């Protein structure tokens, strides 16, 4: 499941984490098996403007 | 005092089943010892905790 | 105030709505402790210190 957020949300992709995007965007199961990738791409996300 | 030995015999029935009942209501390192509060104060996970 | 002379308030006597709280959605952290950040809209407390 692949999806981007800001680097200060990284923490709410967890199970059995509280938040807004964890909440209502994309909510993991408590008992989760698997893992968090997470990966800066400012230089290929950001831009002027 | 006859019957002291009965009486004695009543007497630790009742007594184990009053332990019983009163260790009932100890915390053993929960935030309470309600069930219905921990499941009305907290969500799945801390509350099975 | 200051951290060294952190302001008090008392709450009582009042009927608090944390639904409106919880959704401002300004809140970089939402921490709560021995309670549910949900699920405290239906609870009862004999006070709040702020």
């Amino acid at each position: 499941d692949s999806f981007v957020i800001r680097g200060d949300e990284v923490r709410q992709i967890a199970p059995g984490q509280t938040g807004k995007i964890a909440d209502y965007n994309y909510k993991l199961p408590d008992d989760f098996t698997g893992c968090v990738i997470a990966w800066n791409s400012n230089n290929l996300d950001s831009k002027v403007g | 005092s006859a019957l002291g030995k009965l009486q004695d015999v009543v007497n630790q029935n009742a007594q184990a089943l009053n332990t019983l009942v009163k260790q009932l209501s100890s915390n053993f390192g929960a935030i309470s010892s309600v069930l219905n509060d921990i499941l009305s104060r907290l969500d799945p996970p801390e509350a099975e905790v | 105030a200051s951290v060294y002379a952190w302001n008090r308030k008392r709450i009582s006597n009042c009927v608090a709505d944390y639904s409106v709280l919880y959704n401002s959605a300004s809140f970089s952290t939402f921490k709560c402790y021995g309670v549910s950040p949900t699920k405290l809209n239906d609870l009862c407390f004999t006070n709040v210190y702020a």
